[PDB]
């Protein structure tokens, strides 16, 4: 919802440290909420490799619920950024 | 592209079977002809098939063909291949490092050949103590037990190009060894080598051939009884 | 010997220029090195220099004559522990002569493939210098010869120095010299990644210059790194290994190096945990102008 | 002990 306000975060990797912490979680449905969530963090965070790589990682996986999400999360960085649109 | 294709299509051949029976059935076909066998690399996956048994090994060696793929046994070569040279060079451990090397080594001789670089570049302690009376046993029992294994593996020296080169440097590295040696001080590992070369020229005068560059020197070097014997009961 | 100032300045040029038309006296161009190694050590500073840098351009000379320069030890002391025109040119009043002389070592060492052993030893131990003009200097002379030379105990000294204050160029340039070095003694290795590991935790801002050092380091010579691969990552044989953070900067440093000895040695993937085949991805995802493409199952 | 975060996982350091 507030996205316009993102921009202007003074403090960016602890954020993005809090909110990637919840990646390596086993639930299927934990890891399909935080996909989401770094999509809709492409416009802070457009070029963080390890961000891309997870995307990449569950973008191949068995659980349809975190697919969906990582499908999402795909489609939303390959606008804001070439290197990983490209992969 | 075939070999990357069969690689691409071999898990599913491995699933499909996954019982000991499933697989000495399977490798037990080998078909008839001589063109387009193909035959060969699918054998030659008994690496990965991890078999115990020395009858695949003998169609595979007879085929005789190069391996560089990925084998389930590298990890295990490679673990009794570092111990035996880390127990040498720590003089409980060394038990097996010289007799179940050499079990699996003729057990198995493809594997070991695969193997070989790795042990080559091993044995450089040679300038650490060069009278290697310094070094009770960091310069002597791992060229033992090496040039044991090589003498055990003739079929590894009796194998063609495109694995000589490995063999070529351990040479040069053993040569170099009988240089800087405490003046033949000890023979036996000098005699053990002699014969070595020796039947790995008679096997192959090619090897002899490469050799000889590097044997320029050595002859020279050398310009002793011992070496000048090759240079030229019940 | 004409006793005079200005005059031998350019009768050195005049000896050299001769000289290497044609070796033809009795020994021609080695007499005239003769001459101007006895000139060496002139009594002027200007006259040094033309000294140096006439001899250095040169470069054919009788070999068993060229080590007489160098003859004089505490290093051979050294080596056995383990197991004259430029003894005094080095060691000069002001640091101009020192440029000129290691200019001149590093031209013949180029020229003559043997003597470079000679003057390992030379090179490494003039580090301290205290001119950091110097300091550069002998860095890159040992970085051109560094070529079919071998530092069998040369490593720890050359590797001590790594630890400058900033001498950010120093450091920087010590990190070139090891990717164009060669070593031979497994034990090497494991000593200059450790010292490696030392400089990138106390000095993380060339982390970006320590990862393309080892890099180069593993493709130099990748059979060397095999035997540390059980032990430099941790892998207990039958204890699933906590996965150590993805983007630390000493894990992705000890990375690189083995994916980089990978191309070559076919059996290692082996060897690699359950891990490094994922973080392998990740890598050649993110720097791959640092690991080369592999043949691991998880990426065909 | 964390019955999400799996036993084999990189910790939060803070």
């Amino acid at each position: 919802q507030s996205e316009k306000h993102l921009e202007k975060i003074l403090n960016v990797d602890e954020f993005v440290k809090r909110i990637f912490s919840v990646i390596h979680s086993n639930d299927p449905v934990a890891r399909a909420i935080t996909l989401r969530m770094l999509g809709s963090l492409a416009s802070i965070i457009p070029e963080r490799k390890n961000a891309h790589h997870s995307i990449r990682q569950s973008l191949d996986s068995h659980d349809n619920v975190e697919v969906e999400a990582a499908v999402f999360a795909a489609a939303n960085f390959s606008a804001q950024s070439k290197d990983f649109a490209v992969g | 592209a075939a070999c990357s294709l069969i690689q691409a299509r071999l898990p599913l051949l491995l699933s499909c079977c996954c019982g000991d029976d499933e697989s000495v059935r399977k490798v037990t076909e080998h078909l008839s002809g001589c063109i387009q066998q193909w035959g060969d690399s699918v054998l030659g996956r008994r690496c990965r098939d991890l078999l115990l048994q020395l009858y695949l090994q003998r169609p595979e060696l007879r085929v005789p063909v190069p391996e560089v793929l990925l084998h389930s046994e590298g990890a295990a070569s490679s673990s009794v291949c570092k111990l035996d040279g880390l127990i040498h060079r720590f003089i409980n451990r060394g038990a097996d490092a010289s007799m179940a090397c050499r079990k699996l080594a003729v057990a198995h001789p493809l594997l070991l050949l695969r193997h070989l670089p790795m042990i080559a570049a091993l044995l450089h302690g040679r300038t650490h103590l060069n009278f290697q009376e310094f070094r009770q046993q960091n310069h002597l029992s791992c060229f033992l037990h090496v040039l044991g294994l090589l003498e055990l593996l003739q079929p590894h020296v009796f194998r063609s190009e495109h694995q000589g080169a490995l063999w070529d440097c351990l040479l040069s590295f053993i040569r170099l060894l009988l240089n800087y040696r405490k003046s033949s001080r000890h023979l036996a590992a000098f005699i053990n080598k002699f014969v070595q070369f020796i039947h790995k020229y008679i096997t192959y005068n090619a090897p002899a051939a490469i050799s000889f560059l590097q044997k320029h020197a050595d002859p020279l070097h050398d310009l002793s009884f011992d070496n000048s014997d090759l240079v030229m009961t019940a | 010997s004409d006793d005079y100032e200005q005059v031998r300045s350019a009768a050195v040029q005049l000896i050299w220029v001769v000289s290497q038309l044609y070796p033809e006296s009795i020994r021609l161009v080695d007499d005239a090195f003769g001459k101007i190694c006895h000139m060496v050590s002139d009594g002027s500073w200007v006259v040094r220099v033309q000294a140096a840098k006439l001899l250095g351009s040169m470069e054919q000379v009788s070999s068993h004559f060229l080590e007489q320069t160098l003859d004089k030890t505490a290093h051979e002391r050294a080596k056995e522990l383990y197991s004259g025109a430029f003894v005094h040119g080095l060691e000069d009043e002001m640091y101009e002569v020192r440029i000129a002389a290691v200019e001149a070592l590093c031209m013949l060492a180029q020229s003559s493939p043997s003597f470079a052993e000679k003057c390992l030893d030379f090179l490494v131990d003039m580090f301290n210098d205290e001119i950091e003009e110097v300091r550069l200097q002998s860095i890159h002379t040992m970085r051109k010869i560094s070529n079919n030379i071998t530092l069998r105990e040369d490593q720890l000294d050359t590797v001590l120095a790594v630890l400058e204050d900033s001498s950010r160029d120093i450091r920087e340039a010590l990190h070139e010299l090891l990717c164009c070095t060669n070593v031979s003694t497994k034990e090497g290795i494991h000593l200059a990644l450790v010292e490696l590991l030392k400089n990138l935790t106390k000095y993380p801002t060339d982390r970006d210059s320590i990862w393309k050092c080892l890099k180069f380091l593993g493709s130099r010579h990748p059979t060397l790194v095999l035997p540390l691969v059980p032990e430099l990552l941790s892998t207990h044989p039958f204890f699933d290994t906590a996965e150590p953070d993805m983007d630390d900067p000493a894990y992705i440093a000890v990375l690189v190096l083995i994916f980089n000895a990978a191309k070559t040695c076919p059996t290692m993937p082996a060897l690699f945990s359950d891990h490094t085949f994922r973080h392998y991805a990740y890598l050649r995802d993110s720097l791959s102008h640092l690991v080369p493409a592999l043949r691991l199952p998880g990426r065909k | 002990t964390s019955p999400s975060y799996s036993p084999t996982s990189p910790s939060y350091s803070p």
